[PDB]
């Protein structure tokens, strides 16, 4: 769960119950009823309300519940904050004793204009967890031995384990496969040019085999090896994935009557 | 919260700070008129969406013969038998299945969920 | 009443149609095995279906005992009317 | 011949379309259809898409070109209860968009603009457009120049239908509805 | 063999797909021979050795006397070879069949 | 189309029209695919 | 609703159609529309009576037909989108009498269920026994078999 | 902070250490293994404002045929690497004599040091890496087979033995992720060894185009 937690993509709108945009003049006299028994331990010896401090205010609520779910700390998130956007932003945060978990941020554009636009861009891109690109990341342990960890005991048996295992909506391989506790060997996906671009052109041969494998076979049917070797031998010989379409075909450096009769009749014969 | 608009000219009031003084205020830009506001918010954002479909939902749907009815739940003000249920409509929230009730009865606009 | 736990990962309507959906499949297997067990010797449909000719035993539980299930685009009946099926059941019945 | 229904507004949502909802209403007064399309843009504004018009229009300019100058005026065609906040909230991006276009001279300037052409002079660029907007414009609410105020409420009633759709408080039309169909 | 065996073959599926089935083969040898299982064998356990080495090198895939072409019969012929030793095993010869 | 000038030629080896290597040897085996049928190694499960 | 029925001043033709949630009335009387009748109910009892059938089992030589029928306001014309406020019993001898309840507040019924086929598989013998592959494939044949 | 960087750090080194090694360089067993906390120790924890600065991890490593070719391995302080740095790095390989060197660039160069690294081809010759792509050991991956680099004799017998032209031979591109790995030059051919569910081994050629 520690690793689903830190494997899957999480924005600042979804632990974000609501916002509200606030004009609050002086530091002190604040105009919401619990802030002063913060704002107070705050502004008694005041971290840097020593340049003029805006009159607009910036408050996010966040919800306890997704809150707690994805291990996230009040602290974590104004640091990534301040990290992100620089000292551009002054972030003053509650302590977890608070019912109402609040985060009070202040700052040509105007002043409620920029701050509306800064919400816009925090709760769509403040990118708190995670690899982007993963939607969802789902976590069981399988019942198939293709996905069960076997291994040789020391009898020389072959035993079947059960361990947890990944799968995820949105493919960031490399990424993945940095990850700690991540086990490198074994992680693959099922996204073929990624392969490619990550691990060359025998990986693309073997991982094209079994998608293919798989899909013919998902079915029940049984189909020759041989068949699918030269299929991926053929779409993988030129050292870059041959698509079998017009592009890919009649991108190989064959004769031009071959290539008028699949799907390019006479555009071929005329560069020809 | 939500729009105001200038007494002078029927147009939207939109907020401005007093550069001088800091105090908020509201000013029509087609005209000179102006109000140091009420609303010491501007702007509110209900990203979760928690809220009840409580008031969206009204007494006359009571009327439908479509919808089903049972006695089993009694209103709270008047106790009659009949109400009539059916699901939630909002798109988004953490729950899909939850029953609204309306009170069947000609005269009592009455309305709750479980 | 709301006593349902959603099930991780799946929202709340898809563990409920996965229980519905789980439930009729049980139905619907243990009267298909109910029917296969109580065939006798001299059943034509099972003499076609032990020598596979033709036939499955799919076949002789939807000729016997239940038809079963119908899905569009892989789930279970949608609504082409506003909250209903046909003008002759109620709004919001999810019932088999 | 199956065909779409005619003189009802639909609401559709495409895919890769560069709006998020899209309404429409093929209108016929008895004649080839005058479709107005009434869309709102993706990442939010609302435009349309009026006939014999080269390119989007927002909708706030469309209303003052038909002599809505006020604001409150507008938004009452359009919000049918103001104490609702969701709604001044999705519409007012629209109000701000069309804030430099403030006289019913000047819009109809500007929708004549993106007209089939620019027309020779300024009375005739306006008169293009007044008479677009008074006979290719939602035929079926009426063609005689009084009708502009029932044809602001259709207008009206069309955008209302799309912030429905926008919030979620109405489903989205069914292609294949048979009832949709004649 | 067996070490070669696990290292291509994890997960520990056995069904593979290979020329001739040599179970069939030897049962139908038992039955055309008309052989007794209960009576004792006069096969010389070094004969079945040396025919199953002399057998293997008359299976060419790759024809040729270049070590490249000595390391691509072998790869050619590796799996093949393996199951034909595993089954033509001196001891199980000489127990079952 | 994209398949129909493989073949194997005269080598044994799988070359396409423009005479490139695809296959050293077909199948990896060079065996046709009509022959061979299903068995088992009966030395890769048994305990030590 | 009484007009139409009495006919009087808004004809069978008419279609009306009150959404309550979205507080919408909608009237057409536009062509193209598809409708079929059916059956009025009021309260838990049909409309239609033992004298209406003996007058149409009079039918020849007394002038009444489907068209008086209809100015008794026994039967009513529904099209499609008037169907999604109708509450449809399938039967009146088995949905209209009291059980432990599903519904009371029918409002139609229908004539008879078979009528949900066409011409070509109006002719085919008991249709529900089949799968619906054939009947579709019975029914296209039909166009060719001579006769 | 500090933590992290330092395991990215010693992952990195580990790699590189690999990768000296399997290009034939001699690299002794303790620095192929090197435990975290032996690295943490050897290096001195902490490289933020720390003892493991960047250019405190510079590699340089004796081929095992002759010890004159030499590779340094160089490590950029800089998230980008401009044309200056690159300069600087060829006097220094310059002043060291050295004809073979790696760049662990952590985020990304510029086209103009890129085209800088290729100008030099003829004289010196620098390789890029991303720092993630030195974060894992791709030859280890259970989808990559056995990559052999061949020697010009062994392609010319290979040539003889099949009597190939050397277009004939199914292809690689120098941009493949192995390629960069071995450090392959247009020309050459490599030799991979996989495992076949039909013969039980394979072995297949591939021109570097
Ligand atoms: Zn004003
Ligand atoms: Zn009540």
């Amino acid at each position: 769960k520690d690793i689903l937690c830190r494997l899957e993509h999480t924005t600042l709108r979804k632990v974000t119950a609501n916002t509200a945009i606030y004009y609050d003049p002086n530091p002190q006299s604040t105009v919401v009823a619990e802030d002063q028994e913060w704002v107070n331990v705050y502004y008694e010896m005041p971290d840097f309300d020593v340049a003029r401090i805006s009159p607009w205010l910036l408050r996010v609520e966040l919800d306890r519940k997704h809150m707690t779910d994805r291990k996230l700390t009040m602290e974590q998130i104004a640091e990534k904050i301040n990290a992100g956007f620089g000292d551009d932003l002054n972030c003053i945060f509650n302590d977890d004793n608070a019912e109402k978990l609040v985060l009070r941020i202040r700052i040509k554009m105007d002043d409620d204009v920029f701050l509306r636009c800064i919400e816009s861009n925090m709760l769509t891109d403040m990118t708190l967890q995670g690899i982007e690109q993963i939607s969802k990341v789902y976590m069981h342990l399988p019942q198939t031995d293709n996905k069960k960890k076997i291994i040789i005991t020391e009898d020389g048996e072959f035993k079947a384990l059960q361990e947890w295992i990944l799968e995820t909506d949105g493919v960031s391989l490399m990424r993945v496969l940095s990850e700690k506790d991540v086990d490198p060997v074994r992680t693959t996906s099922n996204d073929i040019v990624e392969i490619f671009t990550v691990l060359g052109i025998e990986a693309v041969r073997k991982a094209l085999e079994r998608e293919l494998y798989h899909v013919i076979s998902f079915d029940g049917s049984y189909v020759n090896y041989r068949h699918l070797a030269l299929l991926c031998d053929t779409m993988t010989c030129r050292g870059h994935l041959m698509a079998i379409t017009r592009h890919g075909v009649n991108r190989q450096d064959t004769g031009p009557l071959m290539k008028c009769s699949f799907e390019e009749t006479v555009d071929v014969l005329m560069e020809a | 919260v939500g729009i105001r608009f200038c007494q002078e000219c029927n147009n939207m009031l939109y907020p401005k700070e007093d550069k001088e003084n800091r105090i908020l205020l509201y000013a029509c830009r087609n005209c000179d008129y102006q109000q140091e506001a009420d609303n010491s918010c501007i702007y509110v954002n209900k990203i979760t969406h928690e809220v009840d479909e409580l008031t969206q939902i009204i007494a006359d749907v009571s009327q439908d013969p479509t919808l089903p009815r049972t006695e089993d739940h009694p209103c709270q003000k008047c106790g009659h038998k009949e109400a009539v249920f059916f699901q939630s409509h909002s798109a988004r929230a953490e729950d899909a299945m939850r029953l609204y009730y309306v009170c069947t009865a000609p005269h009592c606009g009455h309305r709750w969920t479980e | 009443n709301n006593e349902l736990e959603p099930t991780p990962g799946n929202t709340l309507r898809q563990t409920f149609e996965n229980q519905v959906n789980r439930i009729l499949n049980d139905a619907r297997d243990k009267t298909g095995s109910s029917a296969q067990k109580s065939l006798s010797e001299y059943n034509n449909f099972k003499s076609m279906v032990v020598s596979g000719a033709k036939g499955s035993k799919i076949n002789i539980s939807q000729v016997i005992a239940v038809v079963g299930q119908q899905n569009v685009e892989g789930k279970r009946i949608p609504f082409g009317f506003k909250h209903r099926t046909l003008p002759h059941f109620i709004k919001d019945d999810y019932g088999p | 011949q199956e065909k779409m229904a005619t003189n009802t507004v639909y609401v559709f949502a495409k895919k890769d379309s560069k709006y998020a909802y899209t309404g429409e209403c093929r209108s016929c007064l008895s004649r080839p259809t005058s479709t107005i399309w009434v869309s709102m843009l993706a990442r939010q504004r609302i435009v349309a898409t009026l006939p014999y018009i080269k390119q989007e229009v927002p909708i706030i300019i469309v209303f003052r070109a038909l002599g809505f100058v006020s604001d409150r005026d507008i938004l009452e065609h359009i919000i049918y209860d103001f104490e609702d906040p969701e709604m001044m909230e999705m519409v007012k991006p629209s109000l701000d968009e069309a804030f430099v276009i403030q006289e019913q001279n000047v819009a109809l300037n500007f929708i004549g603009s993106r007209g089939a052409k620019p027309g020779v002079t300024k009375e005739k660029r306006i008169k293009y457009a007044k008479e677009v907007l008074q006979k290719e414009m939602l035929p079926h609410v009426g063609v005689s120049d009084f009708c502009e105020t029932k044809k602001a409420y259709f207008l009206g009633y069309m955008v209302h239908r799309l912030l429905l759709a926008a919030l979620g408080r109405r489903e989205l039309d069914d292609r294949d509805h048979y009832g949709n169909k004649r | 063999d067996r070490e070669v065996l696990r290292v291509i073959f994890p997960t520990g599926d056995s069904k593979v797909v290979l020329p001739c089935n040599l179970l069939r083969m030897i049962w139908n040898a038992q039955k055309i021979f008309h052989i007794n299982p209960r009576l004792p064998s006069d096969l010389h356990p070094i004969k079945v050795v040396e025919g199953v080495k002399e057998l293997s090198k008359k299976l060419v895939i790759v024809n040729g006397d270049d070590p490249l072409s000595r390391q691509a019969q072998e790869n050619a012929t590796l799996l093949f070879n393996i199951h034909l030793r595993s089954t033509l095993c001196s001891r199980r010869m000489a127990e079952e069949f | 189309k994209s398949m129909e000038s493989v073949m194997v030629k005269y080598d044994a080896t799988v070359r396409n029209s423009i005479n490139q290597v695809v296959q050293l040897r077909y199948g990896e085996d060079g065996l046709a695919g009509e022959s061979v049928e299903f068995q088992n190694l009966a030395t890769l499960k048994p305990s030590n | 609703r009484k007009l139409r029925r009495q006919m009087d001043i808004i004809v069978s033709e008419v279609s009306m159609i009150r959404d309550i949630r979205e507080r919408e009335i909608r009237i057409y009387t536009d062509a193209g529309r598809i409708c079929r009748p059916l059956l009025i109910v009021e309260k838990q009892k049909l409309l239609l009576k033992k004298r209406h059938i003996d007058q149409l089992k009079e039918r020849e030589y007394n002038n009444y037909s489907w068209q008086d029928l209809v100015a008794s306001g026994v039967v009513e014309y529904i099209d499609t989108l008037e169907e999604e406020t109708v509450m449809l019993a399938m039967t009146p001898d088995d949905l209209q009498e009291k059980e432990v309840a599903y519904c009371s507040t029918y409002t139609h019924c229908e004539i008879h269920p078979s009528m949900i086929l066409g011409v070509c598989a109006s002719i085919i013998p008991f249709p529900d026994h089949n799968q619906s592959p054939r009947n579709t494939y019975q029914s296209a044949m039909g166009k060719q078999a001579m006769g | 902070d500090d933590e992290e960087e330092t395991y990215r750090l010693w992952k990195i080194r580990k790699t590189i250490m690999q990768l000296c090694h399997d290009r034939g360089y001699l690299v002794t067993q303790d620095e192929l293994d090197q435990t975290l906390e032996e690295f943490k120790a050897q290096s001195g924890d902490k490289p933020s404002e720390g003892r493991p600065r960047r250019t405190d991890l510079t590699v340089l490593v004796a081929h095992n045929d002759d010890p004159t070719d030499q590779m340094f391995v160089f490590f950029p302080e800089e998230p980008k690497v401009g044309i200056k740095t690159i300069k600087v790095y060829c006097q220094r390989m310059q002043e060291e004599n050295i004809t073979r060197a790696l760049i662990v660039v952590q985020q990304g160069m510029t086209p103009s040091a890129k085209q800088s690294l290729v100008d030099m081809a003829p004289k010196y010759i620098l390789e890029q890496f991303l720092q993630q792509e030195l974060l894992i050991n791709i030859t280890e991956h259970e989808l990559v087979p056995e990559h052999v680099v061949m020697t010009k004799e062994e392609v010319t017998e290979l040539l003889a033995r099949y009597k190939l032209r050397e277009n004939q031979l199914p292809r690689i591109q120098a941009g493949d992720p192995v390629a960069r790995y071995f450090g392959i030059k247009r020309g050459q051919v490599v030799k991979i060894i996989r495992p076949s569910e039909t013969a039980g081994r394979y072995i297949t050629y591939r021109l570097v185009q």
